[PDB]
DNA sequence: CATGCATGCATGCATGCATGCATGCATGCATGCATGCATGCATGCATGCATGCATGCATGCA
DNA sequence: TGCATGCATGCATGCATGCATGCATGCATGCATGCATGCATGCATGCATGCATGCATGCATG
């Protein structure tokens, strides 16, 4: 009852890779969404645009000086609803986040948020104590931690929200690939 | 593993199927063309279904007993013979459906009187499609992911619909929490789907009686049969009779009914949708271009549409010419250029009058005959719409709506009333119609042919009071019609005899060769204008404006673009695909007789 | 559809099915035997099943994993393997089960220490075999003939014994009136059937503490190993131990289990059951016919069955020949001849006598010691039966009973009472027990050879009063016994030194060899008397009725059959398939020593 | 003064009785589950009212 | 005296207004069924009382 079946969609590199997309990005001074992420660290935005064209130029990018890249257009074309939240705990490993001291008249979403934040962290300072202090490298007395506790959940607390954008056929034009999912379609057409 | 029966209905079909080697090749070019229109879409970037048509012919000529069996009892023969036929398919090089073409005098009945009789046979069933529903597609394999194990699954899920045969149900429940407790995340696009559609069909107004309640049945449709029809026309089904659902005799009547396994057939109606399903061999069109090479065969087709009419030449060169339909070039970012062209006719009573129209309507394609008032949806939709399923507002297609690409006969042209005239500078000049009621402002598009007709204002007076004012008409409606025919009462005694001897011989080169004719110019003979089509026109269309405004009146720029149209639908019937001078010469002439 | 993780079980084991070419040849000969086997059947006129022994040497060296997976949820890897060994079957031209040979000591465990763990996993199980049930053949699969339609029909029936899964469970009613009302007769033999067996195992008694209650488990046995033990042996069984059944959870425990999917191996006890399990190679052999070319080996034979015991050269001489067993001529239509010899003998105590005993059980094969009482049950079975199942009686077999074909030690002959020994004349003479008590009167077979042991009457005086009567046995005793060897208690000096230093060496060619050579001469070194062998003996047959008598008593001619198979044996020894006169030289001299 | 025979007595084992102990058959008793109905909510069809328009009639003008 | 123009009046084409009609749903009532208890039945198992066997003794034997 219940059999599997395996296909060649992959969640494993392609987290991996899509890793190194969101940091590894210099073309459009120094790293292009980071700057946008300080921005967002900033508390000034709230929203998150991802294109097609810099993949596909990423992805032009890495055949042309290494060896091979998962492909990742066509990926997130097919299902494309996965692609959301597996993207998005991605963005949360990496944050410039104390980058501005906190406005007094900010945002009442802000301080709460700000709360969680804190209350995640002082409840984890507490249960690192105990364990010390009853002994029988740390990260071992890092990972007894980790399972002890409950927590507010990383969904929990965002603050922004993220939107994606379809490739235009201009680049499309210079290299083919997968441009399907931008053509003037009718309802009609909606099979 | 099947038994002895199962394939004994594949043996012998697999027989007749080796049989005749006609539907080989059938499937043979379905596969070929799909190869190759995948071929071409993998190629230099870097739709057709599984069904064939077999007729009931050759089944009473090979197996009488598989002939009997299938109308009678069809839930038998049917699944193995798709088998055998999903085995050629594999065999040469996926459900691979069929059709079920042929007629027979067995179970053509009506719909009328078709209920508790012939019960789970094959019946073909024609009549009127009304309140189409909504298209929606339905599930049928779920994908799950689980998160921690990292692997996917599958689940089916079936219907006592698809399947014909009576089988035990098993529900299953969509899926959660699987083996040992992973969430079992959902995903989509890998899971596949397959849309569904469920209509009602009444009876045919031509074949009921004189006034009782019509009844009805309804028709649940398949994948590649979703959406052929709109709600309005005339369709033959061909499919089998099928009761399902537990009769009320679980716990006042159950037993519902319905059709499925099912071929539609669209059918040309007298005054609704296509007639243009008319072949063409290329021993048709041969003679086409045999009859093309010659210099008056615009003469043997005007004289060939007054089959039992003495005279009114002029009258039937036109109306070849608005068939025609003359040039349509859409300006880029700008607005269309109206090419069709629409003729106004008056005369004394009994003089052909009403012997012309419905010529007129069934030598043509997709035209509607509006008589008398054309009050409230004529024109409109009127948008009257109180759907049970949801509150919201949709249409219903008028007849200027519907008669979009076609002629309009409107008969009794003086009685109409100031109202819809309204509408009528609406539809004849900007070829677009828009509806804006409290609910939804809409806007649509019908750029039909108009030939209308009406009397004298009093008695048979034509020429002798004055030449206008014999219609008292509104002034936009002289520019709205493009030619103004005036027949006369001419009393004669050599007309007279033309007259005698023409009613005579009524009483004790063909139509069906003409509309293929018809039909085959529209597609590949437009034609372009050229240099010499200039010279002539400008030097003529001065003397339009400076001496025909000393006999009658208008003269508009619109009149000079009529003029463009009678050269153009000329070189049509010429199938040439320049613009020669001699067009214009045949449409200088047009005006003249029209006119003066 | 399989999902990917079974054919992943499949490819792997694949190739480890691929890597190892010893089990290719093993099924190929498997196919070509049973061809062979029904080509002979069906050729001229006009059996064996589907197992493959694999050891569990070579999945550690192949895949750690693989190995570990079995040895805890065998559910999961036996299906597919044994699927992946069916597709070798059809693909180099049915179960086709395998065997799981190997040792291993994870689950080596006792069974008096099983229960409630390792539940769900393969354990290796050895113990007694005990209170075997009757056999049962099992219905499968139902054939039904309907008498006006013509045909037959399909019907199958599973049970939760043989799936190893645990499968939704559908009973069907045996059929009856199926489609419109046509009776469906019944039909048999084409209908399949399958044998079916279980049976209880009690744990080793050598394993077993002092004294406690022992506790048992059951085995459930399958097609093609359905009765190869009699109750009453040491046997291993490898197999998965099962729970199944609703645990008393439905409406005071529940939870039985058993132990299914299983292999059988007999092995050796100490005194119960067939040691004939040794092989030969080719090389092994190629040393005995380069042994068997000499001219001496009687007496190196002779030399070699005393290790660590001083003297008696002439009484170990037989002990190779009743081991030999003589030759056996079962008459046409007649009665058999006896072909066994059954030796006493008799001596002053620590003289060797009880260090006889265990060397004659030990080196043979088959032996029963008999020590003391041999009352209610040794030569016979008592048919002491109140099988709970029906009213009936049936045999446990005794010791006489079980020691067909082999050596029955027995121990202080002259103590057991008068009761036994009315047997003893139907064992040894006739070769056969009857049992008449009143519930069924029986007949059986034992033709076992034998060896008694008898103390003197009174002190060790074996030489001073008189050679008759040291015994007070009575008369057919003397005639039933072939030789009676009479053991001295010589002192000296010199004889004392060769007992001196064979101790003292003592506490500071070979015994596996020998069973080697014994064996291999039962099946194929019969002989067949010549003239040479009447022409001696019947010139000393009268030497011993004319002057023997005048020494000793008594003479018989059922001495002179005795003469007979001493000569057969010994032809045994050098593997001649003649008789040689030689042979009676080497018979005639046996017995001046046994007597005189 | 040293053995053999007839005589008498002590004692362990075979078994046909009395009795306790496993499957089916039967009957009284109490827990749980499918389901039709009273009720409420959403929706389509038909009549009176305001009225632009076509028509008949009164009017002065050539 | 005949004709064009302005004024009074019926018609039926859209907005308010009334009511009949169809569909979703939570609850109280009836009935199939598991479960406790004791029985007639069928069959395995312990037991005690008297006979043949072993040993001591008186008598006879030589
Ligand atoms: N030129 C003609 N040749 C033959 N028949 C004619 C001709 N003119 C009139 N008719 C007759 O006139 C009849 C049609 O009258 P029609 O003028 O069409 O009606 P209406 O004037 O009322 O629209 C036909 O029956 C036809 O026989
Ligand atoms: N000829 C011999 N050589 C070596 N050992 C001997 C010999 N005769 C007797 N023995 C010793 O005698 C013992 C066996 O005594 P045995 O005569 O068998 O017992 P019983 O006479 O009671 O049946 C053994 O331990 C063995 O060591």
């Amino acid at each position: 009852a219940l059999p599997s079946i395996q296909l060649p969609v992959d969640y494993n590199n392609l987290f991996n890779e899509i890793t190194d997309f969101l940091v590894t990005f210099k073309q459009d001074k120094g790293p292009k969404y980071m700057a946008m992420l300080q921005k967002v660290a900033n508390r000034e935005l709230n929203s998150v645009i991802i294109d097609l064209d810099d993949i596909l130029q990423y992805q032009n990018e890495k055949f042309l000086q290494g060896t091979q890249a998962d492909d990742l257009v066509s990926a997130i074309q097919q299902n494309a609803n996965h692609f959301t939240e597996l993207f998005c705990r991605a963005i949360d490993n990496n944050m410039p986040l104390p980058t501005k001291e906190i406005d007094y008249k900010d945002d009442v979403l802000d301080v709460i948020l700000n709360q969680r934040r804190l209350r995640n962290e002082r409840m984890l300072s507490d249960r690192t104590n105990e364990i010390r202090s009853e002994n029988l490298m740390n990260d071992a007395l890092r990972e007894v931690v980790e399972d002890e506790t409950e927590l507010f959940p990383p969904n929990l607390t965002r603050r922004y929200f993220l939107y994606f954008k379809p490739l235009s056929q201009n680049c499309a034009r210079r290299y083919r690939k997968k441009a399907i999912s931008s053509k003037p379609l009718s309802v009609r057409q909606i099979k | 593993a099947p038994d002895a029966v199962f394939g004994d209905r594949v043996r012998r079909f697999q027989e007749f199927l080796d049989t005749f080697t006609s539907y080989r090749d059938s499937v043979r070019s379905i596969q070929v063309y799909n190869s190759n229109n995948a071929a071409n879409y993998n190629d230099d970037q870097d739709i057709l279904p599984h069904r064939i048509i077999i007729s009931l012919d050759d089944l009473r000529e090979f197996d009488r007993s598989f002939w009997s069996g299938i109308l009678v009892e069809p839930a038998y023969f049917i699944p193995p013979a798709e088998k055998a036929l999903t085995d050629l398919a594999d065999s040469m090089d996926h459900p691979w459906k069929l059709s079920f073409k042929g007629s027979f005098g067995a179970h053509a009945l009506s719909p009328r009187t078709l209920t508790a009789q012939h019960l789970n046979k094959l019946v073909s069933v024609e009549g009127i499609v009304t309140k189409t529903s909504l298209v929606r597609p339905k599930l049928i394999r779920s994908v799950h992911y689980a998160a921690k194990t990292g692997r996917f699954h599958y689940r089916d899920y079936t219907d006592a619909t698809t399947t014909l045969t009576t089988r035990i149900p098993t529900p299953a429940i969509y899926p959660t929490e699987d083996t040992e407790g992973n969430k079992l995340t959902t995903e989509y696009g890998y899971s596949t789907f397959i849309d569904h559609q469920r209509i009602t069909v009444q009876e045919m107004p031509e074949m009921a009686p004189a006034g009782q309640l019509p009844r009805s049945i309804d028709v649940i449709l398949d994948d590649d049969l979703v959406d052929k029809t709109k709600p309005g026309d005339r369709v033959n089904v061909v499919g089998v009779f099928k009761s399902l659902g537990a009769g009320g005799m679980n716990q006042l009547i159950g037993f519902k009914t319905l059709i499925l396994g099912n071929t539609v057939y669209p059918l040309h109606a007298r005054s609704t949708g296509v007639a243009a399903r008319q072949m063409l061999t290329d021993f048709d069109i041969r003679n086409i271009n045999k009859l093309s090479k010659k210099k008056d065969i615009f003469d043997i087709l005007s004289q060939s549409l007054a089959p039992s009419i003495y005279g009114h030449d002029h009258i039937k060169k036109a109306i070849l010419l608005m068939l025609m339909g003359g040039v349509e070039k859409n300006l880029e970012n700008g607005s269309h250029l109206r090419g069709d062209i629409n003729i106004l006719m008056v005369g004394d009573p009994s003089t052909a009058k009403s012997q012309l129209l419905r010529f007129v309507l069934n030598t043509a394609s997709l035209a509607i005959a509006t008589t008398g008032r054309g009050s409230s949806g004529v024109g409109l939709t009127a948008a009257v719409t109180t759907d049970r399923e949801t509150g919201e507002r949709r249409l219903e297609a008028g007849a200027m709506v519907l008669a979009d690409r076609g002629v309009v006969c409107i008969d009794e042209f003086d009685k109409m009333t100031d109202v819809d005239r309204v509408a009528i500078h609406e539809v004849m000049e900007q070829q677009t119609v828009t509806i804006a009621k409290a609910g939804i402002h809409t806007t649509l598009n019908a750029r039909c042919s108009v030939i209308a007709a009406a009397n004298p204002v009093f008695g048979q007076y034509d020429v002798n009071r004055d030449p206008h004012q014999n219609i008292a008409l509104p002034d936009s409606l002289l520019s709205r019609f493009d030619l103004l025919f005036v027949v006369t009462d001419d009393i004669n005694e050599i007309r007279d005899r033309s007259i005698s001897e023409h009613v005579l011989r009524t009483h004790r080169v063909t139509i069906p060769f003409l509309r293929k004719y018809v039909q085959y110019a529209k597609e590949r003979v437009i034609p372009q204008l050229t240099q010499e089509a200039i010279n002539v026109i400008v030097k003529n269309y001065t003397d339009l404006r400076n001496d025909d405004n000393t006999k009658k009146s208008p003269i508009t720029a619109r009149t000079l673009e009529t003029l463009i149209r009678l050269a153009t639908a000329h070189a049509k019937v010429r199938l040439s695909k320049t613009v020669n001078k001699v067009d214009a010469k045949v449409a200088a002439n047009l005006l003249r007789f029209a006119l003066l």
